[PDB]
RNA sequence: AAACUCCAUAUAUAUAAUUUUAAUUAUAUAUAAUUUUAUAUUAUUUAAUAUAAAGAAAGGAAUUAAGACAAAUCAUAAUGAUCCUUAUAAUAUGGGUAAUAGACGUGCUAUAAUAAAAUGAUAAUAAAAUUAUAUAAAAUAUAUUUAAUUAUAUUUAAUUAAUAAUAUAAAACAUUUUAAUUUUUAAUAUAUUUUUUUAUUAUAAAUAUGAAUUAUAAUCUGAAAUUCGAUUAUAUGAAA
């Protein structure tokens, strides 16, 4: 590095200048990091999926001339149904 | 199992002849937290001492008048009162 | 091994290899179940040169030198000009062939 | 943050109140760096189960409070 | 309180709801809304040329931030499943249920590792 | 079962304005072999050996049937029966899962000279794969009087990619050094072994192996590193 140091300090500054980036020739910590980096947060959020979607509720809301049939709760309403008649029925809850 | 130091045969001090046990003693120069000097007799051969925690500056014998040094050395930039009441809400407990 | 004796280094070693080489090995067998009777069995020729070369290797590593290289060609132009326990070892194992003539089993 | 840059790791405590009064500060922090303004207020440090009195020494200034109250039981064998 | 398990009312997300996911879910939402906010904090906080006792206010806010808007907290789950071991994160799946949605041929492309 | 299949191989065709170039490539589509032919030598028209001439022609992966082991999984998930419903359901703060007498597997690093360490910029030689929940180049600063190396900080050039970055691959090979080793050194002479030789003097079981264990100081991530994380430096230098 026979060119001398100043000058090049001074082309940086110069450059630094130019564009938008900044010149920091003591090496201090800025934070710089901190806020530059891009935040990542509503793709975190989009993980499980999109809440809004079509249930079953809606399939009676959209379409009320056809009488649909949710299978899946259909059967969990029969085994509470047979386990009220054998007397293994949920125990009514305290309220207090 | 006794450690112990057996004994010699003792040497016969006749009646009389019993010299009295003057021990070594050099006049040792106290200078105790402040300025005043005392003079001892001392057996330990140090004609000065100056002592740093004495009566002279503890707080019970004149009521009327390094980790830490570590962490001051190295937390000195930011300077830690003012700081005691930013950082003390007495809310949780 | 050239440079201590100056004729074809190659040609010696394998002249030493042969020399060394035992023609055949008395192999230990179980013998079904019974007194392991040793048979002597004909060698390749491969096995032959690797019987010989350990020994060079064993007699090799009781010379001086921090090299192994420099040692293994002091043991070469040893051998090239006729002393080894590696021969003694050979002419044992021949012997011990010699022993158990008619153990061989088609003769 | 452990580091000399960006330290100490404080945390808010009942100080002030421990200071006029010896009333024992209950902490469940056990990373908070003990400092220069506390020495000679008592500490009930947690240990898990249950919290630990302490009173802090000017030997403890760098440390933190959770090193001082030991979580896990002295290990013994039943020679059996 | 008794209407909701966390402080604020988000929705449930679609498919497969487990008492975890739910926890992580909720997580991620406080996470989202209050990111820029805990950025900002941290920069005041980590800052040699400002004020010191404006970093040491930003340092204690930080610290008082609940569980929930912390970005370290949030754990990759699976979404056809509720696990959390050796989740995929090009297909938000656990190891055997991904298996099984690729022998099926529901991630369209995965197949066999033939080679 | 074999075969079709995939990878890899050989050949052909197509495409790529040979700056996204690596055409010595990539990728679609074919063809190719579970190779063929002939002379002989043994055993009975064939089958093994050998020889020859024709060919790029030589592997790996996936696929592991029926039954069985009441083999493993109700902690991927789901469901039967059964039990809990102010609790065996739900949330927070801390602690634990990292505790330590002996024991048992798997590994890693070692116990030095057919083997370890310094160095090697017209930068010796790869492949496969990742980079919008990023990859981070050059360069400056400190550790460190030059500088390089290694580690951080400073700050983001380029590219979301046959285009830029991760990333000058490493052993190799070459010079140098290496205690145990008076198998070396340094003072004299010595000389047609001179990075060396000879003579005479003095040079008197863990190292210039290993890296456990610990002390202090810094740095990194994170809101937070005490229990309980990862680096760097200066010391520490067990066992073997
Ligand atoms: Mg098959
Ligand atoms: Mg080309
Ligand atoms: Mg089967
Ligand atoms: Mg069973
Ligand atoms: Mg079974
Ligand atoms: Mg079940
Ligand atoms: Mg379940
Ligand atoms: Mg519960
Ligand atoms: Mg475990
Ligand atoms: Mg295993
Ligand atoms: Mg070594
Ligand atoms: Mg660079
Ligand atoms: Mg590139
Ligand atoms: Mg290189
Ligand atoms: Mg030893
Ligand atoms: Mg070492
Ligand atoms: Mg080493």
């Amino acid at each position: 590095m026979n060119v001398p140091k100043a000058r090049l300090l001074k082309v940086a500054e110069l450059s630094a200048k130019i564009f938008d980036q900044n010149f920091n020739p003591s090496g201090i910590r800025t934070g710089s990091k901190i806020l530059n980096e891009r935040l990542k947060g509503p793709s975190v959020a989009s993980y499980y999926g999109n809440p809004d979607i079509l249930k079953f509720r809606h399939l009676k809301t959209l379409y009320p001339d056809i009488e649909f049939v949710d299978l899946e709760e259909q059967y969990r309403l029969s085994m509470v149904e047979a386990k009220k008649r054998r007397g293994k029925g949920a125990p009514k809850k305290m309220k207090k | 199992t006794r450690i112990t130091l057996p004994r010699r045969p003792a040497k016969k001090i006749q009646l009389g002849k019993s010299r009295p046990a003057i021990y070594h003693q050099f006049n040792v120069k106290m200078e105790l937290s402040d300025g005043s000097v005392v003079i001892r007799r001392s057996q330990y051969p140090k004609g000065e001492i100056r002592l740093i925690q004495d009566q002279r500056n503890n707080p019970l014998w004149n009521p009327s008048r390094g980790s830490l040094d570590r962490f001051n050395k190295r937390y000195s930039s930011l300077f830690s009162t003012v700081e005691l009441s930013e950082e003390n809400k007495k809310k949780t407990q | 091994v050239y440079c201590q004796t100056r004729q074809d280094p190659i040609q010696a070693l394998e002249k030493s290899l042969d020399e060394l080489a035992p023609l055949m090995m008395t192999k230990t067998f179980n013998t079904g179940v019974a007194k392991a009777s040793v048979i002597p069995v004909p060698l390749n020729k491969r096995q032959r040169n690797r019987i010989a070369w350990n020994w060079i290797v064993q007699s090799a590593n009781q010379r001086v030198s921090s090299d192994f290289a420099v040692r293994l060609g002091e043991e070469l132009t040893a051998i090239a000009k006729g002393t080894s326990s590696a021969f003694e070892k050979r002419d044992q194992i021949h012997k011990t062939a010699i022993a158990h003539r008619a153990y061989i089993q088609l003769k | 943050s452990r580091s000399v840059w960006k330290g100490p790791n404080i945390v808010p405590l009942p100080i002030r109140e421990a200071m006029t009064k010896g009333t024992p500060i209950r902490t469940n922090a056990r990373a908070a760096t003990i400092l220069p303004q506390f020495v000679g207020l008592k500490f009930q440090i947690h240990n898990g189960k249950e919290y630990v009195p302490i009173e802090i020494s000017e030997d403890m200034v760098g440390h933190k409070l959770g090193e001082f109250a030991p979580t896990r039981k002295r290990f013994s064998y039943t020679q059996t | 309180m008794g209407n909701f398990r966390f402080p604020i009312k988000t929705k449930l997300p679609p498919g497969f709801i487990n008492a975890r996911i739910l926890r992580d879910n909720f997580k991620r939402q406080q996470f989202k809304e209050n990111e820029i906010l805990v950025k900002s904090l941290k920069f005041i906080a980590r800052n040699m040329n400002l004020p010191t006792k404006l970093r040491l206010e930003a340092q204690l806010k930080l610290n008082a931030l609940p569980n929930y808007m912390r970005s370290t907290q949030i754990k990759n789950r699976c979404v056809d499943s509720g696990h959390a071991r050796f989740v995929l994160s090009d297909f938000r799946l656990c190891r055997y249920q991904f298996r099984e949605n690729a022998l099926k041929g529901n991630l369209p492309g995965v197949k066999k590792g033939i080679w």
